[PDB]
C-alpha cells in the first residue's frame, strides 16, 4: 500500500513538469529503481543519466512520496541545501507550494534562509510569508 | 474518510501506551509470584487488539508490540531457569549464584530512575532473583561495591603509591623598509620591460581594501582600487582578531566586474618613474 | 608498646642494609602489586652488600628481622609462595615471595568504608558519566576518598568477580564459558575499549595470567581444537584465606548471621579442588 | 629544471586558450608552493573548472555545470 | 476546511536564539525568511521542546544546560494551538485554543503548564500534554516529522539507486517495523533452542516420571 | 594527441589513473561540498578511503581477510553442526544399546 | 551415513585448520604496515596540532573481528569542554572543515599525488586559522623535494607571515 | 601491643589507602571508630583531647616512620577555614557512631613523605623513564608560568575569590577596592601541555587523566590543572633548591595559595623575577590571622589594605 500511495503521488508530483514516471521497490538486493521520463525522450532512464536539477527534483519528488502516507498536522523544515541550481531551486519552490496550499488537513512550517516573497506572489491563497529582524 | 478515524488510533495508541506501562510494573510481580499467566492475559489482549488493528494500516504499534513480545520471552526463559529444579529442594545452581552476585541495585534504581522495588512476594527464597536479569548494558550494575570490598576486607591487600622517586633526583619587509608613511600606487608593481607575463602578480592581491577596515578610502571615479601603509593589529587569540575582522567586514564593499588586459598599459610608467620591480 | 620500638630500633641500627633491602621490597611490591622472585632478592642483597663493603648475613636470620621490621612499623609480612611441583609453608626456602599483612580484620570498618564509595559513585557515574575533564568541577575526587586510584578498584572488582566464577566452576572454567559470562554481565568481548578500564579483554587476561593470579592450562587434541583451561594462583590461595572467603560470600548472599551455619560445607564443595592443604 | 623537484604526474605550464573568460591563461606553477588568493567570483571556480576538466572528469561531479558546453 | 490543532502564534522566552520572540503562523502554509548563526532554526527546537519531542532526537543540543539562554536561569516555551474548527479536544472547557508552556530551568526537571482560553492551568502531569499533542495526529517521537538541517544535507545528496533504498526503508516507522521483525525472528529463534533445552530437561523428568504414575 | 596518436576518453582517464592522481580520490582534490561530505563521512568509508589513497595491495588484503573471515565464520557454524553431530553420535550409542 | 561421515571430517578438519593458519598469519603479517601507518599519521596529527596551538588525537580501533576496523579522531578544540569524536553535536560545521583540512594535508607527504586542491574554506570563519595552516604548510615545506600543494582562499588579509617561495598571480 | 601498635598501625594503613593524603575530619572518625572497638565506650571525651591524642599517635608513629626513612609531614592548607569542608556534604555518613561528631576548626592534612633524596632502591613506581621526563617537563613549565605580567579584570569566580572577599568583608568590609585587575595565577597550561614531540596525544591525555585521578593533579571549575596538596608536600625542598621560592612567616610554609601584592617594592634582584621572590608572601589562613591582629599595615615597609586584595590562583 505504501508503495502505491508513492507511487501515485510520485506520479501527480512529475505531471506537473509535463514528465512521467515510476517506481520498481525489489527486496532481492535492496536496490530502488527510478525511472523518469525527460523533455524529448519518449522513455523513461534512470536518474544517474539525469541532470543535477532533475536528480534534485526526483529526490524532492520521493520526499514527498515518503512522507505523504503521514497524517501529521503540524511540520516542519529549516535550511533546506542549496546543492541545486537557483533556476531549478525555483521550479521546486513553486512546486512545493502548489502542492503544500491544496490540501488544507496539514499544516506546514517552512524555514527558507532565501527570500521568497519577492519571486513568488502574493495573492495566492493559503501562502503566509513573515519575517524578523536581521542580526 | 471512513477508513481510519482518528478515534481508533488514538484508543490503540493510548491502549499500547498504558499497556507497556502495566507491563513495566507487573514484570516484577510476574517473577515473584511465578504466574506467567499475567502474560498469557497480556497476549490475548495483543491479539484482540491487532485483530481489530487488522483493515486499518498501523506501524506505531509496532515497536510496543516486538518490545512486548520479547520482553515476555525473555521473562519465560528466564524464569524457567531461575525456578526451583525440585518441588522441595531449591537447587542453589551457577545462575543463582551470579543472580546474588549481581543483586546490588543502589543506583540504576534507586537513585537512577528514583524508584523503589518492593522486597515481598527455604523453597522460598528463589523468587527475588528473576528480576534482576534486565541489564541490557555493563553501566548499570554497582561493580564499584566489589571493587571497594576487594583489598580491605577480603584481601586486605595494602594499596600504597610510592612516592615521586624518580622525579627527586617577502612583502611584508619590503613594506617596512620603505616606510608606513610612504604610499605605492597598484600600477607600479605590474609595469615591467622585457618581460609580457609580470602583470598579473599585484592585480589579484590588491582587489580591495575596504574589507581590511583599516580606514575609510576615497572610491576613485576611475574604478582602480587604493592601497595605504597602516598599522595593523596582531593577536594570538583568534578570537580576538576574528571578532574585529568581523566588525571591519561590516562596512560597505563595492562589487565591480572590471576587468582588462591593460589597453595603454606603457601610460603607467610616465607617471611612475620605475624600470626594476619593487618585489624581489 | 616502647619494648618492642625500642627492639626494632637496635636491629635497624645494627645494619642500614636491612632498612634498603626491606624499603625496597616495600617499593617494589606497592608500586604495581607486583610479585617478587627469590634470585632477584640474592642478586639485590648482594649489591647492597658489595655497595655497603658488609658481609652478606645469614638467610633465616635476614628474613625473621625484615618481617619482624614490616609488622611492626607497618604491620606487613613478606610471605612466601609454595612451589608448584612440590605440592608447612617454606619461609626461608620459596623461590615466590609477597608482602602481606597478619592482622586480624574489623567488623565495622568495612561497612563504613564500602558506605562511603558508595556515596561517591552516587556521584561519580551520574547520567553515565566519569569524573575528570568531562566533569566541569575540577574538584572530582572531592581532595578526600577512600578510593585512591579510580581505575584499579573496578578492576580489583573484575578479578574478584572472575575468582568467584572461576571458584563455583570446578576450578576448571572454559574460555568460551568465561567469554560467555562476560557478555551476559555486560562487559563486551568484541574488541571495543572498556569506557572504565579503557583495555580490552584479551588484553586484560594475559595481564591477568601474566600477574599469575590465574594460571592457565593448554591441550592439544584432534577434535577438540586449542582448549583453554583456567586454575587459580597460589598467590590467591596465600591471600584469600577460608574465613576471608565466608565472609566474602556471606556478604555476597546477603543473608541473616543465623543461617551462616552448615554454608561452610557447601563453599568448600562448591569451590572444588583448589586448595592444596 | 630537476628531475627529483617534480613528482612524477605533476603539471608544468598552463595554456588556456577560448576556453576560460579571461581566454587567455599562462600561468606559471613552481614546485615549491602555488596558491590564488584573491576575492570570490574574480575567476577561482572558472579557474578550478578548467583545472578539473582538463582530467577530462565528470561535469555532473563538481556540480558546477551540467555539460561539458 | 482545515481541522484544528494547528499552530497559530509562536513566541519564545529567554531563548538562545531568540529571547524575546513573536509571530504568527497561518493555517495552510507557513514561511520564515531569515539568518541565523547556529544550525538549528529559530522556532524548530522551541516546538519540538513543547510538543515532547526529546533534544535527543532533533540532534541540536547534548545536553538540556546548553539550550538554556545564557545570563537566565529558566527557558520559558509558550504554544497557542486553535480549536474552533473541526476536530476540537473538549472545546467547552478548553475555550477556543488549548495553551500548553513548557519551563526549562537549570537546576531540576523541566516544568510544565497547560492553560486554557483564558489562562487558567488545569493540570501538571505529562501524560495529559502528551494526551493533547497526541490526539490531533501530531508524533514527536518520528524524527522525520520535523525535517532538520543535518537530515535534509544528508538525504537530498543521496540520488542513488542504493542510497535511495536505505533512505526509502529508514522512513518514518519502516526501519523500525523491519528491526523489529529481525529482532523477533532472532528471539524466536533463542526461545525455540531454549525450549528445546527445556524439552529435553522435561524428557529426563519424564523418564523420571515412569516412577511416579 | 598523445605520442602523435588520436585517443579517446579511456585513454586519458587510464592516463591518469596510472599517474596516482584522480578525481573521484578525495585525498586530491577537495571542495566546499566535497568537504562537508567527507566531514560527515563514517569511520569505516574515511578506512577504505585512506587505503586507496595510499596503496590498493591494501585493499586486496583487506577484502581477501574479510572473505575469509566469512568463510571462518560459515565453518564455525559447520563445527556447531558437527558438536550436534556428535550429540547425536552418543544418541546413536543409545540407538545400538537398543538393537 | 555417519561412517561416511567418518570418511569425509578428516579434510574438513585439516581444512579448518590450514584456513587458521592462514588466518593467523596474515593477520600478524598485516599488524606492522598499519601499525607504523597509523603511528606516522599520528606523529604528522600531533605535529600539525602543536603547528597550529589546538589539541587533538587519533587512534585506530582494532576489534575482534576485521570487517568493522575503524578509525576515530578524537579533537579537543575547546579547553572547558572534553576530548569529544568529530560529529556535528560537539562543534560547528568550522570545526569540522578545519579538521577535515588539516587531515588533507596530514596525508600529503604519503599520497604519491604531487598536487593538493582545495578551495573555500574562508566561508564564514575566522582567516586566522587558515592563516596559520598555510604558514604551517610553509614551514614544512622549506625542505627539498616537497609534494605541491594548491591553495585557493574566498578571502584575504593584510598583516601575515609571508615566505620566498610564494609568488602572487592570478 | 594489643591496643596501641594496633591502632598504629591501622591508622598508618588507613592514611596509605587514601594516597597518603587524608582529612583532619576523616582521621579523626577514623580514631574514634577504633576507640569504640576497644573495651569499653569514651562518652565524656571533648574534641580537644581527642585531637591532641591523635597528634601524639601521629607523633609516635612519625618517629619510627623517620628511623625507617619515611616521614608523616602536617602543613595546613590554602583555602580558608570555613571553605574547606563546605565543598560538599561535609560527612558522608548519618549513622553517626558517637552521639556528635562535629569539629569548627579542620585545615591541616597529612601526606606520606620521605627525607632521602637520591633513592637508589626505586627506579620506576609506575611509569617509565619517558613519563618521568614528561612529568618533569610538565612540573618545571607548571614552575616557570607562576608569575604574570599582565591580567585581565575578567576577575575569575570558582573557588578563591570569594573566600577572600568574605574574609576581607568580615575583617574590614568595604567593598570598594577588593575587584583588583592584577591576579597571580600559579596553575597554567591547560591546553599548553598538549604540545608534546616524541609522543603521541592520546597516551599523555589520558596519563594526565589518571594522574588527576591519582591525587597528583587538581583543576578548577574552569579545568585549569595545577599543583596539588601532595606534591607541594612531597617536594619540600625540590621545589626550593632548583628554583628560589619564599615562605610564609612561619619555619618553613611553600606557598602557592594566599595573598600576594609586589607592587613595586620588591625583593633582593638577585634573580630576574620578582613580585617578592624572597619574602612577603601570606596564605590565606595567614593573612586573616594578620588582618585580625595587631600591626594590621603590611611588614613590606609600608602597604595600605587598599591595594592589597589580590588573588593567588
Amino acid at each position: 500500500g505504501t508503495c502505491f500511495d508513492a507511487d501515485m503521488d510520485f506520479r501527480a508530483s512529475l505531471k506537473v513538469r509535463k514528465f512521467s514516471g515510476n517506481l520498481s521497490f525489489i527486496k532481492d538486493t535492496k536496490s530502488l529503481e527510478i525511472y523518469i521520463l525527460t523533455t524529448n525522450d519518449e522513455k523513461a532512464r534512470n536518474v544517474d543519466t539525469l541532470s543535477g536539477g532533475e536528480k534534485s527534483f526526483s529526490q524532492m519528488a520521493l520526499l514527498l512520496a515518503t512522507w505523504k502516507p503521514m497524517r501529521s498536522r503540524i511540520i516542519a523544515l529549516d535550511e533546506f541545501d542549496v546543492f541545486m541550481d537557483q533556476v531549478n531551486r525555483k521550479i521546486g519552490t513553486t512546486l512545493i507550494v502548489k502542492k503544500l496550499k491544496d490540501i488544507a488537513r496539514t499544516q506546514t512550517i517552512i524555514i527558507t534562509p532565501q527570500d521568497i516573497g519577492k519571486i513568488a506572489d502574493i495573492d495566492s491563497s493559503g501562502v503566509s510569508i513573515h519575517r524578523m529582524r536581521d542580526p | 474518510s471512513k477508513d481510519g478515524d482518528p478515534q481508533l488510533e488514538f484508543k490503540v495508541l493510548q491502549g499500547y501506551r498504558d499497556l507497556e506501562s502495566e507491563m513495566h510494573k507487573g514484570r516484577a510481580q510476574v517473577t515473584r509470584t511465578g504466574d506467567i499467566g499475567v502474560a498469557m492475559d497480556n497476549l490475548n489482549a495483543v491479539d484482540s487488539l491487532f485483530n481489530k488493528v487488522i483493515g486499518i494500516k498501523n506501524n506505531g504499534l509496532f515497536a510496543h508490540d516486538a518490545r512486548a513480545m520479547v520482553s515476555i520471552s525473555e521473562l519465560a526463559q528466564i524464569s524457567v531457569r531461575n525456578l526451583k529444579f525440585d518441588d522441595s529442594r531449591s537447587m542453589v545452581n551457577l545462575e543463582n549464584i551470579v543472580n546474588s552476585l549481581k543483586r546490588y541495585m543502589l543506583k540504576e534504581h534507586f537513585k537512577l530512575n528514583n524508584i523503589a522495588e518492593n522486597r515481598n512476594d527455604t523453597s522460598m527464597r528463589h523468587s527475588y532473583l528473576q528480576q534482576f536479569s534486565h541489564y541490557n548494558e555493563f553501566s548499570q550494575f554497582n561493580w564499584f561495591r566489589i571493587g571497594a570490598l576487594y583489598n580491605t576486607i577480603s584481601k586486605n591487600a595494602p594499596i600504597t603509591d610510592h612516592l615521586m622517586g624518580p622525579l627527586s633526583i617577502c612583502f611584508k619587509k619590503l613594506s617596512k623598509k620603505l616606510g608606513p608613511e610612504g604610499s605605492i600606487n597598484l600600477f607600479k608593481f605590474i609595469i615591467d620591460p622585457n618581460s609580457f607575463s609580470r602583470s598579473i602578480e599585484n592585480l589579484f592581491y590588491t582587489s580591495f581594501l575596504i574589507k581590511e577596515g583599516k580606514l575609510l578610502m576615497e572610491h576613485d571615479e576611475e574604478g582602480l582600487p587604493t592601497i595605504k601603509i597602516k598599522q595593523s593589529i596582531s593577536h594570538t587569540d583568534s578570537r580576538s582578531k576574528e571578532i574585529e575582522r568581523q566588525r571591519r567586514r561590516a562596512a560597505h564593499q563595492n562589487h565591480i566586474i572590471f576587468q582588462m588586459d591593460m589597453p595603454t598599459w606603457r601610460k603607467l610608467i610616465k607617471k611612475y618613474n620605475i624600470t626594476s620591480p619593487f618585489l624581489d | 608498646d616502647l619494648t618492642e620500638d625500642l627492639a626494632v630500633a637496635k636491629i635497624v641500627k645494627e645494619n642500614p642494609v636491612a632498612r634498603k633491602m626491606v624499603r625496597y621490597i616495600l617499593s617494589r611490591g606497592e608500586s604495581q602489586n607486583s610479585i617478587i622472585t627469590r634470585n632477584k632478592l640474592q642478586s639485590v642483597i648482594h649489591e647492597a652488600a658489595r655497595e655497603e663493603n658488609i658481609a652478606k648475613p645469614s638467610f633465616s636470620k635476614m628474613f625473621m628481622d625484615i618481617n619482624a621490621i614490616l609488622y611492626n612499623v607497618y604491620g606487613f609480612e613478606l610471605q612466601g609462595l609454595p612451589s608448584k611441583n612440590n605440592m608447612e609453608p617454606l619461609g626461608h626456602r620459596a623461590q615466590k615471595f609477597i608482602l602481606l599483612n597478619n592482622v586480624p580484620h574489623s567488623k565495622n570498618f568495612d561497612d563504613f568504608k564500602i558506605l562511603q564509595s558508595a556515596h561517591t559513585y552516587e556521584e561519580l557515574i551520574v547520567t553515565g558519566e566519569y569524573i575528570g575533564d568531562d566533569i566541569a568541577s575540577g574538584t572530582s575526587n572531592t581532595l578526600e576518598s577512600k578510593l585512591s586510584t579510580d581505575r584499579d578498584l573496578v578492576y580489583k572488582g573484575v578479578l574478584s568477580v572472575i575468582l568467584c566464577i572461576v571458584f563455583f566452576s570446578k576450578n576448571n572454567i572454559l574460555h568460551q564459558e568465561l567469554i560467555k559470562f562476560l557478555e551476559t554481565f555486560g562487559i563486551p568481548s568484541d574488541g571495543s575499549k572498556i569506557a572504565i578500564l579503557n583495555i580490552t579483554i584479551e588484553d586484560l587476561i594475559k595481564s591477568l595470567e601474566k600477574r599469575e593470579y590465574i594460571v592457565r592450562l593448554e591441550e592439544k587434541s584432534d577434535t577438540d581444537g586449542e582448549v583453554i583451561s583456567y586454575r587459580i594462583g597460589r598467590r590467591t590461595q596465600a591471600e584469600l584465606g577460608l574465613e576471608s572467603l565466608e565472609k566474602l560470600v556471606q556478604e555476597i548472599m546477603g543473608l541473616e548471621k543465623e543461617q551462616t551455619k552448615s554454608l561452610h560445607d557447601d563453599i568448600i564443595k562448591s569451590i572444588g579442588d583448589s586448595y592444596s592443604i | 629544471p630537476d628531475l627529483s623537484s617534480f613528482q612524477p604526474g605533476s603539471i608544468i605550464k598552463i595554456r588556456l586558450q577560448d576556453f576560460v573568460t579571461y581566454t587567455l591563461t599562462e600561468f606559471n606553477l613552481s614546485p615549491s608552493l602555488n596558491m590564488i588568493i584573491g576575492p570570490n567570483g574574480s575567476g577561482k571556480s572558472t579557474f578550478v573548472c578548467a583545472v578539473c576538466l582538463g582530467l577530462a572528469g565528470k561535469p555532473e561531479y563538481i556540480g558546477r555545470s551540467k555539460k561539458v558546453e | 476546511e482545515s481541522p484544528s490543532g494547528y499552530i497559530k502564534k509562536v513566541i519564545l522566552r529567554n531563548f538562545m536564539c531568540h529571547e524575546h520572540f513573536e509571530l504568527e503562523l497561518g493555517s495552510r502554509l507557513n514561511f520564515i525568511v531569515g539568518n541565523n548563526g547556529s544550525g538549528k532554526s529559530a522556532i524548530l527546537t522551541a516546538i519540538t521542546i513543547g510538543l515532547g519531542a526529546k533534544a535527543s532526537e532533533t540532534n541540536r543540543g547534548s545536553s538540556l544546560k546548553d539550550l538554556i539562554r545564557e545570563g537566565c536561569y529558566s527557558a520559558k516555551i509558550i504554544l497557542h494551538l486553535d480549536n474552533s474548527k473541526y476536530g476540537a479536544y473538549q472545546q467547552g472547557i478548553f475555550g477556543n485554543e488549548i495553551i500548553v508552556e513548557r519551563i526549562i530551568k537549570r537546576d531540576g526537571p523541566a516544568s510544565f503548564s497547560l492553560r486554557s482560553e483564558n489562562g487558567k492551568e488545569i493540570s501538571n502531569k505529562k501524560k495529559d500534554i502528551q494526551t493533547v499533542v497526541d490526539y490531533f495526529s501530531v508524533p514527536v517521537s518520528n524524527p522525520m516529522c520535523f525535517l532538520s538541517q543535518d537530515a535534509a544535507r544528508s538525504f537530498l545528496t543521496a540520488s542513488t539507486s542504493q542510497d535511495k533504498y536505505s533512505h526509502f526503508m529508514k522512513g518514518t516507522l519502516l526501519q523500525e517495523i523491519t528491526e523489529n521483525l529481525l529482532y523477533a525472528s532472532a528471539i524466536h529463534d533463542s526461545a525455540q533452542e531454549n525450549m528445546a533445552l527445556h524439552l529435553e530437561n522435561l524428557k529426563s523428568l519424564k523418564a523420571e516420571y515412569e516412577d511416579a504414575k | 594527441l598523445i605520442n602523435d596518436y588520436q585517443v579517446s576518453e579511456s585513454v586519458v582517464k587510464t592516463l591518469v589513473a596510472q599517474l596516482n592522481i584522480q578525481l573521484d580520490n578525495l585525498c586530491q582534490f577537495l571542495s566546499q561540498e566535497r568537504v562537508e561530505e567527507f566531514a560527515r563521512l563514517k569511520s569505516v568509508k574515511l578506512l577504505v578511503e585512506t587505503i586507496r589513497s595510499i596503496d590498493a595491495s591494501l585493499l586486496d588484503v583487506l577484502d581477501e581477510l574479510r572473505e575469509l573471515q566469512g568463510n571462518e565464520q560459515s565453518l564455525q557454524k559447520d563445527l556447531d553442526f558437527k558438536k550436534a553431530k556428535i550429540v547425536h553420535l552418543r544418541q546413536e550409542s543409545d540407538k545400538l544399546r537398543k538393537s | 551415513e555417519l561412517r561416511e561421515l567418518e570418511h569425509t571430517v578428516p579434510q574438513q578438519s585439516k581444512d579448518l585448520e590450514t584456513i587458521k593458519a592462514k588466518l593467523k598469519e596474515d593477520h600478524a603479517v598485516l599488524e606492522p604496515k598499519l601499525d607504523d601507518i597509523v603511528s606516522k599519521i599520528s606523529a604528522r596529527f600531533a605535529r600539525l596540532f602543536n603547528n597550529v596551538g589546538s589539541a587533538g588525537a587519533v587512534r585506530l580501533e582494532k576489534p575482534k573481528d576485521y570487517a568493522e576496523w575503524k578509525i576515530e579522531i578524537m579533537v579537543k578544540f575547546r579547553d572547558n569542554a572534553p576530548l569529544k569524536k568529530l560529529d556535528s553535536h560537539t562543534q560547528s560545521g568550522g570545526e569540522r572543515a578545519v579538521s577535515t583540512v588539516l587531515y588533507m594535508i596530514a596525508l600529503q607527504e604519503f599520497t604519491s599525488a604531487p598536487f593538493r586542491v582545495v578551495d573555500e574554506i574562508n566561508q564564514g570563519m575566522d582567516s586566522r586559522n587558515e592563516r596559520i595552516v598555510h604558514k604551517a604548510m610553509v614551514e614544512n615545506a622549506c625542505a627539498e623535494n616537497t609534494s605541491q600543494y594548491f591553495l585557493i582562499t574566498p578571502k584575504l588579509l593584510t598583516g601575515l607571515h609571508y615566505h620566498e617561495k610564494m609568488r602572487i598571480h592570478c | 601491643p594489643v591496643t596501641g601498635d594496633a591502632t598504629a598501625k591501622y591508622l598508618l594503613q588507613y592514611i596509605l589507602s587514601a594516597r597518603g593524603i587524608c582529612h583532619e575530619n576523616a582521621l579523626i572518625l577514623a580514631l574514634m571508630r577504633l576507640e569504640t572497638d576497644a573495651s569499653t565506650l569514651n562518652t565524656e571525651w571533648s574534641i580537644q583531647q581527642w585531637v591532641d591524642k591523635l597528634n601524639d599517635y601521629i607523633n609516635a608513629i612519625n618517629v619510627k616512620l623517620n628511623l625507617l626513612g619515611y616521614k608523616i609531614i602536617r602543613i595546613n592548607h590554602g583555602i580558608g577555614r570555613n571553605a574547606v569542608t563546605l565543598k560538599a556534604k561535609q560527612n558522608f555518613e548519618d549513622y553517626a557512631v558517637l552521639q556528635s561528631i562535629v569539629l569548627p576548626e579542620s585545615n591541616r592534612f597529612f601526606v606520606y613523605v620521605n627525607l632521602a633524596s637520591t633513592e637508589e632502591t626505586k627506579l620506576a613506581t609506575r611509569f617509565n623513564q619517558n613519563e618521568i621526563e614528561f612529568m618533569k617537563w610538565a612540573i618545571e613549565q607548571f614552575m616557570i608560568s607562576g608569575e604574570t605580567i599582565v591580567e585581565g579584570p575578567a576577575l575569575e569566580t570558582s573557588i578563591i575569590v570569594k573566600e577572600v572577599n568574605r574574609i576581607l568583608v568580615a575583617a574590614t568590609g568595604d567593598s570598594n577596592l577588593a575587584k583588583w585587575r592584577k591576579f597571580s595565577t600559579f596553575t597554567v597550561g591547560s591546553t599548553n601541555l598538549f604540545q608534546f614531540q616524541e609522543l603521541t596525544a592520546t597516551d599523555i591525555e589520558d596519563l594526565l587523566l589518571r594522574l588527576c585521578e591519582l591525587k597528583w593533579f587538581y583543576r578548577t571549575q574552569e579545568g585549569k590543572f595545577g599543583i596539588d596538596l601532595r606534591c607541594i608536600a612531597e617536594l619540600e625542598e625540590y621545589l626550593t633548591s632548583m628554583y628560589n621560592l619564599n615562605t610564609c612567616q612561619n619555619c618553613h610554609k611553600l606557598a602557592i595559595q594566599g595573598v600576594r601584592c609586589g607592587n613595586e617594592s620588591c625583593r633582593e634582584e638577585n634573580e630576574e623575577t620578582g613580585e617578592n621572590s624572597l619574602s612577603q608572601i601570606w596564605h590565606v589562613d595567614c593573612f586573616k590571622h594578620y588582618i585580625t591582629h595587631v600591626s594590621k599595615n603590611c611588614d613590606r615597609c609600608g602597604s595600605s589594605l587598599i591595594t592589597e586584595g589580590v588573588y593567588v590562583i
